[PDB]
């Protein structure tokens, strides 16, 4: 299944 | 050529490139089952080590090797580079999903050796990450429920007895370890006395059990109570009605009291619900109190023959001397048959195993110890385990679906101490 990832250093969207 | 320091799985198989059985090859371990998504460019979150920082903060990392639970990561962005490449147990506490700092609110530092590598880490971190594979949904509460086992301290159990095979006798699980039970007698004749063994070993059955099955048990003369009888392993349900085993009836079995050997075996007892009692011949008490118990569909049973047609050592009767050992001759002195081909029909599994894989093993002559180990033979079913350092002499013979074995790193996982190869 694929979500929207969150990304702190925006999102990105990633496959789990 | 000069190793300086303690033993550890990741320096032992970059060193020697070796591999290890994954964690689906054990479906009673931990996550064994859940497994399927685990794989190498998995990319993970985990603490950045990398940091000048004297707090903590994590990174992206992909899994460039994947022993068992232990798993070789590289954070993103030294792309070929190995210089900062490390192990870690993927089932640690410390690694997460990749949606996981952030949506929790914390920031994703770059190693202070790639911090300049790449100047727009929004648009690098974009362009990596997207479609990337990760950790499954829920996956940390997997590893935390994986860690939780029905069998409570202070229940009873029927085991059987070490030092008199033939009969059975109750048990107290004191401790409970990555699922393994140390089991301390009831009333116990030495002081540290006790039982290991697996959860769902065939070993240990629920309290009535000996006597509904017409197994011998001692008789005996504190907050423990009963294990409730639907947490045993289920028993493979066989039917006796018809053409089955009878006493007198010749074949081959792992001797219990010693798992490096198969021996010729005799059918001394037929007991109910499969249930059969197994002795050795030229190594029988004459009141049968050497009798082990072997269920009919046990994988350490054998059919006549299987030894010499797989060209596996087969012990002999002790004090016998017509060698080298021939069943036509051995059955026709004792006046017996060979139990049937038929009734030791069962699947053979695809267990995944290779010869040559690394794994954790509990020496069965000693169940305490948890060693370093390695599959040598493959027969079918069957492997021969042998202990690293030690002499071959030792190996022994373990069924490929055991509760016994486990994956690399399941010990680090779980908390067990690790025997590490011999000096």
């Amino acid at each position: 299944e694929q979500k929207q990832v969150q990304i702190k250093t925006f999102s990105v969207t990633m496959w789990s | 050529a000069v190793s300086m320091e303690g033993f550890s799985w990741g320096n032992y198989i970059n060193s020697n490139s070796f591999i290890a059985a994954p964690v689906t090859c054990f479906k009673h371990a931990p996550m064994g089952t859940c497994w399927g998504d685990i794989s190498e460019n998995v990319r993970v979150e985990v603490p950045n080590t990398d940091c000048s920082l004297p707090t903590k903060v994590f990174w992206i990392a992909g899994i460039v090797k994947l022993a068992g639970y232990n798993a070789l990561l590289r954070y993103e962005g030294f792309e070929n580079d190995s210089g900062l490449d490390f192990w870690c147990n993927i089932c640690g506490s410390d690694i997460h999903p990749v949606g996981w700092c952030a949506a929790s609110g914390k920031p994703l530092v770059p190693p202070r050796t790639i911090q300049h590598k790449y100047t727009n880490w929004k648009a690098f971190l974009v362009k990596r990450l997207t479609g990337a594979k990760t950790l499954p949904p829920d996956f940390s509460q997997k590893v935390s429920e994986s860690m939780q086992y029905p069998f409570k301290p202070c229940m009873r159990v029927e085991v059987v007895d070490k030092r008199h095979l033939c009969r059975t006798r109750v048990a107290v699980v004191e401790s409970v370890i990555g699922g393994r039970l140390r089991l301390v007698y009831e009333e116990s004749e030495d002081r540290t006395d006790d039982f290991w063994c697996h959860m769902h070993s065939p070993l240990i059955h629920h309290i009535g059990w000996s006597r509904s099955i017409g197994h011998r048990f001692k008789r005996s003369d504190d907050g423990h109570f009963d294990t409730p009888p639907h947490l045993f392993a289920k028993v493979k349900e066989v039917d006796q009605s018809g053409e089955w085993f009878k006493e007198g009836m010749k074949l081959e079995a792992i001797d219990p009291l010693n798992l490096s050997t198969i021996c010729v075996a005799t059918i001394r007892k037929v007991l109910a619900d499969g249930f059969l009692m197994i002795g050795i011949d030229g190594s029988e008490a004459a009141d049968g109190s050497d009798w082990f118990c072997y269920h009919a569909t046990s994988p350490s049973i054998f059919p006549v023959g299987f030894c010499e047609i797989n060209m596996i050592e087969l012990t002999p009767p002790r004090g016998y001397t017509k060698l080298p050992f021939k069943w036509f001759d051995y059955l026709r002195e004792t006046g017996s048959i060979a139990a049937p081909v038929k009734l030791f029909n069962k699947d053979v599994p695809n267990h995944g195993f290779r010869v040559g894989m690394k794994l954790e093993a509990v020496d069965l002559m000693e169940p305490r110890l948890i060693c370093v180990a390695t599959v040598t033979r493959i027969i079918h079913r069957l492997l021969r385990i042998h202990f690293d350092g030690w002499e071959e002499e030792y190996d022994q013979w373990v069924d490929c679906e055991s509760p016994d074995l486990y994956p690399v790193g399941w010990c680090q996982l779980t908390g067990y101490q690790l025997q590490p190869p011999a000096s």
